[PDB]
């Protein structure tokens, strides 16, 4: 099962 | 890993509605696009108007794949919401922040087991007050549906003072909380 953080996901966003 | 995009456990679908009074509530619901990986989902998100700039009447919202962003639709129909209500100030403040963070919790699967009974989120802009939903797909789950209302509000970061209802889309389309949080 697929699971991110939110941190994670926010180091993606650029 | 060098050159692989992050794959989602959902396949996810952005709609958008803009009202118009000459035309029936499920025309006026348009499929922006949809998104499986982390990398498409902030292509996406870029690219398009913050909430609180949308035209009051709109609304955004992110459905799993195969589940449309409407009552009617199978996954729908027995669940319900979990709602948040904002004032005018918070406009300003909030809608931008809570929306992106709901998101989040969608995309991320943040509700562990019960992240499964989770069908789709909403954000209505308008006049009078903004709301943000998170839709479930069944209102008799109670350990799912009070789960993911619990984490919810952790991830808003709302004070307890801020109470939270959830709603069944059953009691919407005929409104009083089967849950609050
Ligand atoms: N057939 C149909 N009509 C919907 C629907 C829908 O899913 N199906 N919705 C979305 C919706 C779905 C669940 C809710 F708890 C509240 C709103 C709004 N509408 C229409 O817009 C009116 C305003 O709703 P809104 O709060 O989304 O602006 C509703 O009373 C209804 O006539």
């Amino acid at each position: 099962r697929i699971i991110y953080d939110r941190k994670f996901l926010m180091e993606c966003r650029n | 890993e060098h050159y692989i995009k992050h794959p989602l456990q959902n396949r996810w679908a952005l709609w958008f509605f803009k009202n118009d009074k000459s035309k029936t509530w499920q025309a006026n619901l348009r499929l922006i696009s949809k998104f499986d990986t982390v990398e498409d989902f902030w292509a996406l998100y870029n690219h398009i108007q913050l909430s609180s700039n949308l035209m009051p009447g709109c609304d955004y919202s992110l459905f799993k794949d195969g589940i449309e962003p409407m009552w009617e639709d199978e996954k729908n129909k027995r669940g319900g919401r979990w709602l948040i209500t904002l004032n005018k100030q918070q406009r300003r403040s909030d809608l931008d922040r809570f929306w992106l963070e709901t998101l989040l919790c969608l995309i991320g699967e943040s509700f562990d087991d019960y992240s499964d009974d989770v069908c789709g989120a909403v954000v209505n802009v308008r006049a009078k007050g903004d709301k943000i939903a998170i839709w479930t797909t069944e209102c008799e789950n109670r350990e799912a549906v009070t789960h993911i209302g619990r984490v919810y509000k952790e991830r808003l970061g709302l004070p307890p003072k801020i109470v939270i209802g959830y709603q069944s889309h059953a009691d919407t389309a005929t409104t009083k909380n089967r849950f609050v949080v």
